[PDB]
């Protein structure tokens, strides 16, 4: 889940 | 009531209100009967919007940072539909000019969604309007939904429970603060949660059916809802 992980961490 | 509570309430409200719902997109479909595909494209933007502010609100929730990282994801994917429908309800009830409910229902039949699902959507929107839901309630209920410790794939329920309970405690003080004569308000709120829960199924069906009829989504919309 690379994309939500990016939007959670910044 | 409690200082710890007034701080929590306020942190939650600041964050919820920071989330911008530009209404150009909405005034687009209002004033123009587009083509099914072009409506759908507009929906795709609105859906993308929802996920984005979802994640921006969730990031900030006090303590969300301190949860194991795979629980973080699991809460997000589990709450997205419920939270997305709540925010949709707020927009229906606050950010649209009066007397356009029917017109908007036209626009949504037309976007390749079945009546079977439209009827429940707008009823929910209206039931919320009948409760004259406050900005506090939208933001609390949204946070309560996201921090549901009952979701699938949650390794550590209790940690999530810890963060959701104080939210629940606050919401019910405010129900009693602003409606001391209606002790049952809080319970009506929770009944709206149970009704929210029915959208998970409707949503999966809305997607499976869009997909069979050749609609394409976005990566991102595919991640959050595991379309593979
Ligand atoms: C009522 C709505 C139209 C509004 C609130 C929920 C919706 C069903 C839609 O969301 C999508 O799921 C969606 C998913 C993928 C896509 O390409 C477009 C929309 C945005
Ligand atoms: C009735 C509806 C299906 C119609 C208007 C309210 C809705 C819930 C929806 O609005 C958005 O989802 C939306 C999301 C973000 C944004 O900036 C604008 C609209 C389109």
């Amino acid at each position: 889940n690379a994309l939500l992980r990016y939007l959670l961490d910044k | 009531l409690t200082p710890d509570q007034q701080t929590l309430l306020h942190f939650i409200m600041d964050s919820y209100n920071k989330q911008r719902m530009p209404q150009e997109i909405t005034n687009k479909i209002l004033k123009e009967e587009f083509s099914a595909e072009e409506n759908f494209l507009i929906l795709t933007e609105m859906a993308t919007n929802h996920v984005q502010v979802l994640v921006e609100f969730t990031k900030k929730l006090p303590g969300f940072q301190t949860l194991d990282h795979e629980d973080q994801i699991a809460l997000l994917k589990g709450s997205a539909v419920e939270a997305m429908f709540l925010r949709s309800a707020e927009i229906f009830n606050k950010k649209l000019p009066s007397g356009h409910s029917d017109l908007l229902e036209e626009r949504i039949r037309n976007s390749g969604i079945s009546d079977e699902y439209i009827t429940p959507m707008f009823s929910f929107y209206k039931s919320i309007g009948e409760l004259k839901m406050t900005q506090e309630e939208y933001a609390l209920l949204t946070a309560i939904v996201i921090l549901s410790p009952d979701r699938q794939y949650i390794k550590d329920r209790e940690a999530v429970e810890k963060l959701q309970e104080p939210l629940l405690d606050v919401l019910q003080k405010l129900c009693k603060i602003h409606q001391p004569e209606n002790p049952q308000h809080f319970a009506c709120l929770l009944g709206r949660l149970t009704e929210l829960r029915t959208f998970n199924h409707h949503h999966a069906e809305m997607l499976m059916s869009w997909r069979v009829n050749d609609h394409k989504f976005t990566p991102l919309l595919c991640e959050i809802w595991d379309v593979q």
